[PDB]
């Protein structure tokens, strides 16, 4: 056995697996009691053969996820292989041999390409991508997938579309890059170029050929070139680990900070991960102190552990999210009782299976003893046992907020009623039972108009107005609008002409039971999803004693004793006289009186379990349940504050819009309209008994072990940040591309868009939410009450209105959310390098040039780019009007000022005129750009390129190339920009001419890593060497090692810290109280 | 190791002390099955909601019912329902025909759209018929 | 707008929506008109999730059939009731018993 948590094992060999949890050395949720020998286990829903093990259904995002590999993004491609005659082939020790390897290719050209993930050991992987495809190879698919529905061509992006889709992608790029960098194995090395210094070996065979990737000190300087003179640039004494942790787990020490291959905004958002991960931490002495706080101090619990630090385990939230997620689930209702329903009947059947409450009416058929006996025995109906309208009741105090109880129609009074006849007194002796443990706003108006419907002709009293009559029907008053002046002062309703209604409203203004609150869960380590409502408080419509089972079942301290004692006695006052009654033959007030005094001195002992008992089962079920209870508060007489309306909305405080009221608003009550029984609730009510041998700390000691063994709390407290967080990068993303007042960075304005409306506002939200749930790995609700009408939104926020117009608005505050600032982050790291990812900046040039010269198209001289400072150029706006000339005049265009220009000289168009007009111009224009001097600058801001490598020795031509691309635009979509650069070289080429026809504003070529780098040096083509800048720590000499400069360029090689942590499963030996 | 992906993304002189014993000799008043099972049928999430909001294509998920009736029909289910769960033909909770009388109370049906207007051709369709109105088509 | 075929109707219905490639009779007009006006540019979003009350658009019509329904629509609206006296003209009739 385990002498910790005292929990008998089978095996003593398998000791080793219990002792991890408690945090020693050699499934969710271990719970053990105190008193029997019965353990219980939870294990994850989507595991199969759950043997001897209870289910955890509630969702749980995916948060803790490792990483045992390198962790970069940007890889390097070769485009043009090349090889070399070379001096030094490979080094040489005794009689052996080992081969050069160099970290980089030893191609004629390379360049960095974005590829998430490329070299990393998962165990769960986020199925996200951002894989850029050579920049050789057409690249468009990834500029297409969001709000491309119909294309009219099929490889072409749709211009207005790209701050959207390149919003996406970071987005993608982001949530692919959430791990955590897992901490394994070293190796020493004695290579004489890397002498000492322990190196990192990745898991798997292969960790020897990771090597020359990871570290490019490595290799030597073996021969001249410009791979070979970049590392004997770079220093010696920066490889491998740097710093180690002091504590250690055995030999392993805790944590390393070692010098490898990595890039800076991924380790940046990798330890803003670890750092929110880290902030969420719990003690289990906090989880021991929160269960005991939970269970009321019918329970104790303790969770022993070990001393540590390693252990992470994130359960901690702030109660402004735990709002979020609460107004989240409350609109995820939207006026419907399908996904009400089974909450408030599994809440039943929870509330029968753990009360100790035994209903039988065996006590009133015994009382009876069997005319009123027989006729009340008949409509109360003995032999029926259904009482879920009893357990409903008490269960839809929780949830007042959604939905409200009322009583059906068919416990009223057949057709208004009146007091002439018995079945009609007993009806509203039972509504008058029944009505009070109804959670609706106006129950004692019923309650007093049911017997001024049955007392129409006896007696009267004063009314506001001449439309209505007293004889209305008591289940048209559903509304606090509604209240007759009357009842409201009651010194209006004559004595003389009557005696029974005044005394009817003076008792419904005297005892009516006034409600009270409960203290529930635990607000310090559980925070609280209450709103309009201290977070430490649950309000009851009725009133609370401390619990103890001795005190009388009579008993008219008790209110609900007391008020059905003032009911009979009402009633026997009212047939006492024997008035009200003309046509009953017999003296049957001897029997009335009886029966009724039989009623009012019954057994019963409900009055008491609904005082005593009833909230402490509430209160211990509350903070267990999937949708904590949304809850308003609770007046008995006072119609000037009595609740009429719930919405949420969705705008900010300073702004003034549409007016967008939510669904909620729509109901004439509250919530949901519930019906009930009276006929059972009175029944249940006049019954019931507890067990002889009943103890109140054995049998709740007994109750809550299985359900608190049972619990998810902890997984609903892990979902609700997920669902924060997202709803903030939702709202952070849709403000980029829409017109609300948000203030956000706007870093993507140089990338052309359009003003988004809500269709398109609403499929760029929905795109987010899917890529959200399959980053962290949910199926059921996340974000999407949002997506239903306007996504386009400033801030959650909820209210509620009172009858005199006073209204209450909570809005919750919303903490810094680590994706959306890492989203802001990587966008800004894009708006300095775009060119990484396939986009270029600034506009392209179409004209003839025909040279010899060699230059990149990405990098042209300044002799031959315009712009219109430029003087001679000619600027055409949307009205472009073609003419043709007559008798040789040369046709002609118009201007934006209303000149005519001929088809000469230098040209600016925006794109959206050959976008309009892709077939009239190309007719017109091709002729001219090809022979004639015709030089066309098309304003795009941003585009997709991809390039083609041609020989620079040979003939070259670019109009079969160019003229396709004229061809495809398309009024929809674009194709990818056509490039034709020459290769560069060492050897003296010998030139020939090579036609160009589209080229570059500025510079674009910054994503070019080093060309023929296996030769010395670069003679002919585009000078580059390996980017100094990029590699900082180790070229710059006085450099610290957490130096970096990540808006500008990201660094290639960095500083990363690895981690080897453990999360324990929730472990707690469960003890009574005697 | 590695762990299952739940759903789809876009991969698509050691002596026994003295003092223990495995035999039991008390039996729970409450119940550990009775309780057990009723907790895990409280434990179950909501149900989402989906109608009303948009597919990945733009389309709003849904059917092409009236709100108001719409809204009344699954009020009507559910008061079906809830006889079959509590194992009797008739209801006594009824979430339909209580007295209170809600002509206004609106549910999100796939009537309606994101902007205001009407589903009654799908946004792919509508879209797709705005484009095709400018076309061009190259001289004969 | 509903029915079988409608890729028609936009042309028709939105004259400002063509380019204007040449210098011709239509296109000359085209480029005179104003490039603001088209389709709708006012709502009333009375209720979120639910369809928009009225919208005013900027379509092709006819001042005359657009002034006669507006009379027939101030007819209709000067005639409107509401179930709130509904309810007091049922219960009026009734005499307080229905
Ligand atoms: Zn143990």
């Amino acid at each position: 056995q385990c002498h910790v948590c005292s929990a008998v094992l089978f095996s003593p060999l398998d000791l080793d697996a219990h002792v991890a949890s408690h945090g020693l050395h050699g499934h969710i949720t271990e719970f053990i009691s105190s008193w029997q020998n019965h353990p219980i286990v939870q294990v994850s829903a989507d595991v199969e053969n759950r043997k001897t093990a209870q289910l955890l259904h509630a969702d749980t995002p995916r948060l803790v996820t490792w990483d045992a590999g390198l962790c970069t993004s940007f890889k390097i491609v070769p485009i043009v292989p090349a090889q070399v005659p070379q001096d030094v082939l490979a080094y040489t020790f005794f009689t052996s041999s080992y081969a050069i390897q160099s970290p980089f290719p030893e191609a004629a050209v390379s360049r960095i390409v974005v590829h998430t993930r490329w070299a990393s050991n998962v165990d769960f992987d986020r199925d996200s991508s951002v894989i850029m495809a050579p920049p050789t190879e057409n690249n468009i698919h990834l500029f297409k997938q969001l709000l491309n529905t119909e294309t009219l061509s099929v490889r072409g992006a749709n211009p207005l579309m790209f701050r959207a889709n390149v919003l996406h992608m970071l987005l993608e790029f982001v949530l692919d890059n959430l791990y955590l960098n897992r901490h394994t194995g070293f190796s020493q090395d004695h290579t004489p170029f890397t002498e000492g210094a322990n190196l990192r070996s990745l898991p798997g065979p292969d960790a020897e050929k990771w090597y020359s990737i990871m570290y490019p000190t490595r290799m030597g300087t073996p021969n001249v070139s410009k791979i070979c003179n970049f590392v004997a640039s770079c220093v010696r004494n920066r490889v491998g680990r740097f710093d180690r942790a002091q504590m250690m787990n055995g030999a392993m020490s805790e944590w390393v900070d070692v010098f490898e291959t990595s890039d800076a905004l991924t380790v940046s958002i990798r330890g803003r991960w670890m750092a929110r991960l880290a902030r969420m931490n719990i003690n289990p002495t906090e989880i021991e102190w929160a269960l005991t706080e939970c269970a009321q101090g019918y329970v104790t619990v303790t969770s022993p552990y070990a001393p540590s630090v390693n252990r992470l385990m994130p359960y901690r939230i702030s109660n402004a999210e735990r709002q979020i997620s609460q107004i989240i689930r409350v609109m995820n209702i939207g006026n419907n009782a399908t996904v009400i329903q089974p909450v408030l009947q599994d809440i039943s059947v929870l509330l029968q299976r753990i009360s100790p409450l035994q209903i039988d009416p065996t006590i009133i058929s015994n009382t009876m003893s069997t005319s009123p006996a027989s006729s009340i025995l008949g409509k109360l109906r003995p032999s029926n046992s259904d009482f879920s309208s009893f357990r409903v009741a008490l269960a839809g105090w929780l949830y007042n907020g959604v939905v409200t109880t009322v009583i059906d129609d068919s416990s009223y009074p057949k057709d208004g009623g009146s007091v002439t006849s018995l079945e009609n007194l007993w009806d509203f002796f039972i509504l008058a039972l029944a009505l009070p443990l109804t959670t609706d706003p106006c129950a004692p108006v019923k309650a007093f108009m049911t017997l001024a419907n049955m007392m129409v002709g006896f007696e009267t009293i004063p009314m506001d107005n001449q439309i209505y009559t007293q004889s209305r029907r008591a289940s048209a008053f559903s509304t606090p609008h509604t209240w007759p002046r009357c009842f409201m002062n009651i010194q209006l309703i004559s004595p003389i002409d009557a005696p029974i209604l005044r005394q009817w409203a003076e008792i419904i203004h005297r005892y009516w039971p006034n409600p009270s609150q409960i203290r529930y869960g635990t607000p310090n380590v559980f925070g609280s999803a209450n709103l309009f409502t201290p977070p430490e408080v649950l309000l009851l419509p009725i009133d609370h004693q401390p619990a103890n089972v001795t005190t009388p079942t009579l008993d008219f301290t008790n209110e609900l004793t007391n008020w059905r004692a003032r009911v009979c006695e009402l009633m026997k006052n009212l047939v006492d006289n024997q008035r009200y009654q003309p046509g009953w033959t017999q003296s049957l007030v001897s029997s009335m009186r009886g029966t009724l005094g039989k009623l009012k001195l019954i057994k019963s002992m409900t009055p008491m379990y609904l005082q005593q008992l009833a909230p402490v089962e509430l209160a211990v079920i509350a903070p267990m349940l999937p949708f904590p209870p949304f809850q308003v508060p609770y007046v008995r007489l006072d119609r000037d504050r009595v609740p009429t309306m719930v919405g949420v909305t969705r705008q900010s405080r300073d702004t003034i819009t549409q007016p967008a009221l939510s669904l909620s608003t729509t109901n004439t009550t509250v919530g949901v309209p519930l019906a009930l029984d009276a006929r059972a609730i009175t029944v249940a009510l006049l019954s019931g008994k507890y067990p002889p041998d009943l103890v109140t700390n054995v049998w709740y000691a007994d109750a809550i072990y299985p359900m608190y063994a049972d619990t998810e709390v902890f997984s609903n407290l892990q979902r609700d940040v997920i669902t924060c967080e997202a709803v903030q990068t939702l709202v952070t993303l849709v403000a980029q591309i829409s017109e609300t007042q948000y203030p956000v960075d706007r870093y993507l304005d140089w990338i052309p868009s359009l003003r988004a409306s809500a269709a398109t506002a609403a499929t760029f939200a929905e795109w987010v939410n899917t890529s959200m749930k399959t980053a962290f790995d949910l199926s059921d609700m996340l974000l999407e009450p949002l997506l239903s009408g306007d996504p386009r939104m400033t801030q959650l926020a909820i209210q509620y209105q009172q009858y005199n117009g006073r209204t209450f608005n909570v809005i919750p505050e919303m903490p810094g959310s680590v994706i959306a600032d890492c989203v802001q982050l990587t966008a800004e790291v894009f708006n300095h390098e775009y060119n990484l990812f396939g986009i270029a900046r600034g506009d392209i040039i179409i004209g003839r040039v025909q040279s010899t010269h060699l230059w990149s198209p990405l990098a042209p001289p300044p002799d031959l780019v315009f712009d219109r400072d430029t003087p001679g150029v000619h600027i055409f706006g949307r009205d472009c009007r073609i003419s043709f000339g007559m008798n040789g005049a040369a046709p002609m265009i118009r201007d934006e000022t209303g000149m005519m220009v001929p088809f000469e000289g230098n040209w600016i168009f925006p794109l959206a005129l050959w976008q309009m007009n892709t077939r009239y111009f190309n007719q017109q224009f091709d002729a001219w750009i090809k022979t004639g001097e015709l030089r066309i600058r098309i304003e795009m801001g941003a585009y997709p390129y991809m390039l083609h490598y041609y020989d620079p020795r040979q003939y070259a031509n670019a109009w079969n190339l160019t003229s396709a691309w004229l061809e495809e635009i398309t009024p929809t979509s674009i194709p990818s920009v056509p490039f034709m650069v020459p290769i560069s070289s060492d050897h003296d080429i010998s030139s020939a001419p090579a036609v160009q026809y589209i080229i570059s504003t500025e510079y674009n070529d910054r994503s070019l890593f080093c060309t023929n780098s296996s030769s010395p040096q670069t003679i002919a083509g585009p000078d580059k060497h390996i980017p100094v800048e990029r590699y900082n720590i180790l070229t710059n000499p006085d450099a610290p090692p957490t130096q970096i400069q990540l808006p500008e360029v990201v660094d290639l090689y960095n500083v990363v810290t690895r981690y080897a942590y453990e999360t324990p499963p929730i472990t707690a030996v469960v003890m009574g109280v005697p | 190791k590695r762990i299952p992906r739940k759903t789809k993304g876009k991969s698509s002189p050691a002596t026994a002390e003295p003092g223990t014993s495995n035999c039991e000799h008390y039996k729970a008043r409450p119940g550990i099955a009775s309780v057990q099972k009723a907790t895990e049928s409280a434990e179950l999430p909501m149900k989402n909601n989906d109608e009303g909001t948009p597919d990945k294509r733009g389309n709003t998920k849904g059917a092409l019912v009236n709100e108001h009736v719409e809204a009344r029909d699954e009020a009507d289910d559910a008061t079906k329902k809830q006889a079959k769960d509590t194992e009797k033909a008739k209801a006594q909770v009824t979430y339909s025909d209580t007295g209170i009388n809600n002509a206004n109370e609106l549910s999100r049906s796939g009537n309606v759209d994101n902007e205001g207007g009407s589903n009654q051709k799908p946004m792919s369709t509508r879209i797709a018929e705005a484009t095709s109105a400018i076309v061009s088509k190259h001289p004969a």
